[PDB]
């Protein structure tokens, strides 16, 4: 990240490519691994009337 | 069959001593009275909020308005105070104010006003009193009467309390109401006698004529019970 400029120099002329734009692994790109409480949704059938389930 | 299985025929009082005057006097008697089919006399039962209620014997096909005024001097605080009437009895529905007028409580102009005649046990409730809570006793009654034999009235008329008493509380959402819509008709012609259908009548006549007057009272609840 870590990686001083001068290992950076090297990887990025020896592969040819900016490497250190995006990394194969993850540094802090990622979710906070607890998330909070989340609210589920309804569907076509959470009603009271005309929902027989006969049609 | 019938009772110990004989042949028996069930005639309501009325009916019972009415035919005297019929086979003293003629076809002629009971049928020029009356409308077409409904003809005769019957007891109307003017009570609920009546200046004087009592029971007479009345002509039927009669406007409610003389109904209450020349034999009761009319409905306290007149008609405007007249939120609806129950005009044929429990099994009959309720009607607004915009319809009483002068309909006929003939058996055919009950049905074009979505009620019947029931026993012409007419009673009225005054704008004071809650139509919400004006049936609440009389739904509650139903349940407190009912062999609970078949099904539909068994788990109907008290599942219909428990919903209502919420509902005249406001404990409830808009489609509720239609809930309540669908299972009071689910139990209408479901049920092995009448109490069930004639628990149907008064709470379905109440919801297809006071509505947004259902609507009105829960978010009355909502706003204070937040
Ligand atoms: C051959 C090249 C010359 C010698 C090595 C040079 C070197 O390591 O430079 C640092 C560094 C190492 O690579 P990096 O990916 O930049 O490291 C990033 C962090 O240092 C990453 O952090 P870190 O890993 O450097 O931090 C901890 C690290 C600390 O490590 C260091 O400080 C590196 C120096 C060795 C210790 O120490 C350890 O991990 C402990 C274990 C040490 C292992 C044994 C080391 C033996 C060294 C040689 C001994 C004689 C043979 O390289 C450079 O800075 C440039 C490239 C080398 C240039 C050398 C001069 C020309
Ligand atoms: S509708 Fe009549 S028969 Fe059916 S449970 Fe109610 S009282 Fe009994």
């Amino acid at each position: 990240a870590s990686a001083t400029r001068v290992i950076q120099l090297l990887r990025n002329w020896a592969s040819g490519r900016d490497l250190q734009a995006k990394l194969q692994l993850r540094y802090q790109e990622i979710s906070k691994r607890t998330q909070p409480p989340p609210k589920l949704p309804v569907g076509p059938s959470h009603k009271l009337s005309n929902n027989y389930y006969c049609t | 069959v019938g009772v110990f299985g004989c042949p028996t025929t069930v005639a309501n009082v009325e009916t019972v001593a009415v035919s005297p005057t019929i086979c003293r006097r003629g076809g002629a008697w009971f049928a020029s009275f009356g409308r077409e089919r409904n003809s005769g006399t019957k007891l109307f039962n003017i009570s609920g909020h009546v200046n004087h209620p009592c029971t007479v014997e009345e002509e039927m096909s009669v406007p409610l308005k003389e109904l209450i005024e020349k034999h009761a001097g009319g409905v306290i605080g007149g008609w405007d105070n007249l939120l609806a009437v129950i005009p044929g009895g429990s099994s009959t529905p309720l009607i607004p104010k915009s319809v009483c007028e002068t309909v006929l409580m003939d058996f055919d102009a009950l049905v074009q006003a979505q009620t019947g005649l029931g026993t012409a046990a007419v009673i009225v409730m005054d704008r004071s009193t809650d139509i919400v809570k004006a049936i609440a006793r009389l739904i509650e009654f139903y349940k407190h009467e009912s062999c609970g034999q078949c099904t539909p009235c068994r788990e109907g008329v008290d599942w219909m309390n428990k919903v209502m008493a919420r509902f005249v509380k406001g404990d409830a959402r808009p489609a509720e109401i239609d809930s309540l819509w669908e299972i009071s008709k689910q139990i209408e012609g479901h049920t092995i006698c009448a109490l069930g259908d004639g628990a149907a009548w008064p709470v379905q006549g109440l919801i297809r004529h006071f509505r947004p007057e259902l609507e009105e009272r829960m978010q009355q609840f909502a706003l204070q019970h937040q």
